[PDB]
């Protein structure tokens, strides 16, 4: 199932390409209402082939959506037993790598913080260690 | 026809009327005020409830007149309760009352 | 237009109205106490004003009559079940011959609140949660009456005043102890209270039936539940703790003290005791509490007939 | 004061809405786990986190599920403007699609900043005009054009002279 | 106690008349519950206090709950009979209505002309019903227990899912 995992399935372009504009495009109310409409009968127009699942309605399999961050997972249940599940992610995509190409080596550090926001300086550490490798810096012991 | 009995009847009537009117008036005020902009085990459980509730009503009638019925009434109610408990044990053992098999 | 019969009639009517008003205000104060423990009267006035002046929005794809009817059941069922409770000599609303039978009638009507709310709330998860909640309360209403029947057997009548007068020497909690614990369990389960709080929480296929109820309908559900605790505590007092009978204090003081104690005990039971699983709850009910009530009634009858010379 | 589109009870209703506010906290991102009811029953929506494009419809849907009157607090730079995430997958601010009553800067704000948001919203409701019923009176809301919190606190802020030096804890 | 009987009987008649001519199952069951409440009021007006108590406890409070359970479980959302609405077509209901009216006139003619000193309304308590139940009607009690057992076994054997 080679489908999109960060962006929605109705997305045009591949954002980590160099010719893709990084900064946010203009807000359209009409696209917001279109996406709300797609959320309206998402369950009614649920095809379990667009998620990699199988045996969609044996007349005993139930398909549900669910809700550390908020994310969806579609559940195939035989009664109460889980037969298959596909966790739908990308609802928290912040473009952090694309931002890494838009900030200097110094001014990217707060973005390292906001990835894994329970970590803070833990998330700072690998980035500054890799930049010090690029710069040829050996930090002192303190 | 005692005045205490008719007074209590009036008090009960006023209690029910004022209570239902209070609920209805509170919902009417909530509506008017403010501006604007399945498994078969459920059947099994409810059916067991109905059957055991009728057998419960039999025991309800027994309980208020136990002294007037004597020991023979106790024997009859003991047979009734034993049959009821045998049916309950049967339902438990065949998995009818087991919610998660 | 002056006559002492009419004075007696309006005096009893005033007593009943006072009893009703104290019960509703005491349920509201129970709501405040549970919200605070887990001015205050001004806070409840503000909340009541907010429920008044928030728009009441019935769903478009919901049946309006059933949707509006479920909160009236959840309020009025147990709030009318209070009417048999004698709080003091000469301070009962109705001295019914059926009595505790009238409490059973009101509980049997009370199951329609959860059933009607779940059906009218046009949602499959809410419907399944309502089916689970209704199955639970039927599973405990199946033995509520028999746990009461031990006390009825001892008193020899259904009248609440006769039950209280039969508790003149020994309170019923000592002989009818198993009836007492089964009645406490079933009265907690009938009011959908902790630990029987959310039977829909055991599955993501189920949601609460209080969901999609907003404004004064949600307020009606809340106040009706708290009034249900008030009347279940008062019935527990009148059936198992002598009612208003006490050695030195005035009778209403004793009744109010016992009712307040059981109200706070239900509060700490909610705060302390954890939530069992759904199948565990239904299995416990059907397999333990109903046979216990039947055996308790048999033993009570044998003891009564033995001590009759 | 200016407003943008028999009296004592209006103040009583405003007071009842003021000291009785039920929030619906929206998780979204790190602002929620810093700052820590059904949407039908809630009357304040607190949006605390990034408005990702995949879940801006969720925010708008659960806003439309709430009932009148409804107020919005936007916590943090993300919910205010997009913050530091002016990037392809982020909506630049909550107020692009739902109206906001109080804005709280920070990344994240403190919990006491949320408490100050609650106070600011409380007088915001306290001197606003909303219709009494759907049939009687003018059926229009009147939000008060309050003096800005930076204009009110300007003199005390400018009067600051010395601060503790940063070499201490 | 006469006014209560007449108003409750009129409410019961109107309620079942709206039961048999209604399309929504939950609405029909609601009108059925209203009819059962009215019939219990009729019971209380006559002095059959135990009967009215059991009418609310069991008939309107257990059996109608089973009906509501079944209705919400089968999820009737207009399965080709609500949209058809054949029972309100005159060619369908006019025959059985005249047949039932003829039976009603025959039965009512039989009811009239019988000697009648009036129903006193003196309460017959649950005490006396319990005395009769476990006295001269002991075998009725035990075989009614066996009857409810048979209903339990039949309804389990048929109505379980597997
Ligand atoms: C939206 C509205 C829907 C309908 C709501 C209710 C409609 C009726 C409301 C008005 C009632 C008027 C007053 C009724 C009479 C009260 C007095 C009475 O019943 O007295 C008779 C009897 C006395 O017995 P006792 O005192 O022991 O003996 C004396 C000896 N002759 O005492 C008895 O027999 C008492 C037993 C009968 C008590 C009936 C109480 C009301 C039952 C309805 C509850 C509704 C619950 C919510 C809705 C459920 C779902 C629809
Ligand atoms: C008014 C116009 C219609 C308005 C809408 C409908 C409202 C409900 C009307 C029916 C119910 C109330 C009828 C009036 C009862 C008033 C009380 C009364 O008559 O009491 C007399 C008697 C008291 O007992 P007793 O001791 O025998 O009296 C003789 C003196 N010793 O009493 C008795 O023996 C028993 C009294 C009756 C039993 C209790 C009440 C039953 C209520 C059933 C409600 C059914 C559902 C109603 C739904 C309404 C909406 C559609
Ligand atoms: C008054 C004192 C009586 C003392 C002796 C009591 C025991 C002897 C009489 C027992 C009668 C039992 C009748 C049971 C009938 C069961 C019928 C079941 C049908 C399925
Ligand atoms: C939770 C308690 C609910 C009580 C509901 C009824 C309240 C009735 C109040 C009656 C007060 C007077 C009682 C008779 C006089 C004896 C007591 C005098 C001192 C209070
Ligand atoms: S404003 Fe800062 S802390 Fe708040 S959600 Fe955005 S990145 Fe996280």
């Amino acid at each position: 199932n080679l489908r999109r995992i960060m962006m929605p399935q109705t997305w045009k372009g591949h954002p980590l390409r160099k010719d893709y504009p990084a900064r946010a495009t203009e807000f359209s109310p009409f696209e917001l209402t279109k996406a709300k409409q797609d959320l309206e009968m998402e369950a009614l127009t649920f095809k379990p082939e667009e998620w990699g699942m199988k045996r969609g309605t044996n007349e005993d399999f139930m398909f549900l959506n669910l809700g550390h961050g908020a994310f969806r997972i579609v559940l195939q249940l035989d009664g109460e037993e889980i037969v298959d599940c596909v966790p739908d992610i990308g609802y928290h995509h912040r473009g952090a790598e694309k931002m890494g190409e838009r900030q200097s080596w110094h001014s990217y550090i707060p973005y390292t913080d906001r990835i894994e926001y329970l970590g803070g300086c833990v998330n700072e550490m690998p980035y500054v260690l890799a930049v010090e490798k690029l710069a040829g810096i050996t930090v002192p012991d303190r | 026809t005692s005045t205490e009995v008719i007074a209590h009847h009036w008090a009960f009537a006023i209690f029910l009327i004022v209570a239902i009117g209070l609920c209805c008036l509170m919902l009417v005020g909530g509506w008017f005020l403010g501006g604007r902009a399945l498994s078969a085990k459920f059947y099994l459980v409810a059916m067991f409830f109905v059957i055991f509730d009728v057998e419960a009503l039999y025991l309800f009638a027994w309980s208020t007149s136990i002294r007037e019925s004597g020991w023979v009434g106790f024997v009859e109610a003991a047979i009734f309760i034993f049959v009821l408990l045998a049916g309950l044990v049967y339902l438990v053992r065949i998995g009818a009352l087991d919610w998660t098999p | 237009w002056i006559s002492p019969e009419l004075i007696e009639i309006l005096l009893t009517i005033l007593k009943a109205v006072v009893i009703l008003l104290v019960v509703v205000t005491c349920g509201a104060f129970m709501s405040f106490g549970e919200r605070r423990l887990l001015g205050g009267s001004l806070q409840l006035v503000a909340d009541m004003i907010k429920m008044f002046f928030k728009e009441d929005w019935i769903p478009k794809f919901s049946d309006r009559v059933i949707f509006t009817l479920a909160p009236m059941i959840a309020f009025t069922s147990l709030l009318l079940a209070f009417a048999i409770v004698p709080v003091s000599p000469g301070w009962v609303v109705a001295d019914l011959n059926i009595g505790i039978l009238f409490f059973l009638m009101m509980a049997g009507l009370a199951v329609y609140a959860v059933l009607f709310a779940g059906w009218s709330s046009n949602n499959k998860y809410s419907l399944l949660g309502a089916m689970r909640a209704s199955a639970q309360t039927l599973s405990y209403e199946v033995f509520l009456g028999l746990s009461l029947m031990g006390v009825v057997a001892q008193a020899g009548s259904f009248n609440m005043t006769d039950i209280v007068n039969s508790q003149a020497h020994v309170w019923n909690v000592i002989p009818q102890f198993f009836g007492f614990i089964t009645f406490a369990i079933a009265g907690v389960a009938v009011c959908h209270r902790h630990p029987f709080d959310q039977p829909e929480a055991e599955q993501e296929l189920a949601d609460g039936y209080h969901i999609e109820y907003s404004g004064m309908k949600f307020g009606l559900f809340f106040v009706g539940e708290y009034i249900g605790i008030v009347t279940i505590s008062a019935l527990m007092v009148t059936l198992f703790f002598g009612g208003w009978q006490g050695p030195l204090l005035p009778p209403f003081i004793w009744f109010a003290l016992k009712t307040a104690f059981f109200m706070m005990m239900f509060i700490l039971i909610r705060a302390s005791l954890p939530r069992p699983r759904y199948d565990q709850v239904m299995s416990f009910g059907w397999k333990i509490c109903l046979p216990l009530t039947l055996i308790n009634l048999l033993v009570t009858a044998a003891v009564i007939l033995w001590q009759a010379q | 004061m200016d407003y943008t589109l028999m009296g004592k009870l209006n103040d009583m209703v405003n007071w009842g809405r003021k000291n009785s506010i039920w929030p619906y906290n929206f998780g979204l991102s790190c602002c929620y786990v810093e700052m820590v009811a059904s949407p039908r029953q809630a009357d304040l929506m607190v949006v605390a986190g990034t408005c990702f494009t995949k879940m801006a419809p969720v925010i708008q849907r659960l806003y439309d599920q709430m009932l009148e009157p409804k107020w919005v607090i936007s916590m943090g730079a993300c919910a205010n403007s997009g913050g530091m995430y002016d990037i392809y997958s982020v909506v630049q601010g909550v107020d692009k699609f739902i109206p906001v009553d109080v804005y709280i800067p920070g990344c994240p704000p403190r919990p006491e900043a949320y408490m100050q948001a609650l106070m600011l919203l409380q007088e915001s409701i306290g001197k606003e005009r909303r219709p009494l019923s759907w049939v009687v009176g003018d059926q229009g809301v009147y939000r008060a054009n309050m003096q800005s919190e930076r204009e009110r606190k300007r003199g005390e802020r400018i009067a600051v002279t010395n601060l503790r030096t940063p070499d201490e804890i | 106690m006469e006014f209560a009987f007449y108003i409750c009987g009129l409410i019961a008649i109107l309620a079942t008349l709206r039961v048999i001519t209604h399309t929504n199952p939950v609405h029909a069951l609601l009108y059925l519950i209203i009819s059962l409440l009215a019939i219990s009021g009729v019971f209380f007006s006559l002095g059959a206090y135990f009967a009215g108590a059991l009418e609310i406890i069991v008939y309107a409070g257990a059996i109608m709950v089973l009906f509501v359970f079944v209705v919400m479980m089968l999820n009737l959302g207009g399965s080709e009979i609500e949209q058809e609405r054949q029972w309100l077509k005159p060619q369908v209901w006019i025959g059985p209505a005249i047949l039932s009216a003829i039976m009603l006139v025959v039965i009512v003619y039989a009811i009239l002309g019988v000697n009648d000193q009036g129903i006193d309304g003196t309460p017959i308590s649950a005490k006396a019903v319990g005395i009769t139940l476990f006295g001269p009607y002991v075998l009725a009690v035990e075989l009614a227990s066996m009857l409810l057992l048979a209903g339990l076994v039949v309804a389990f054997h048929v109505g379980r899912e597997e």
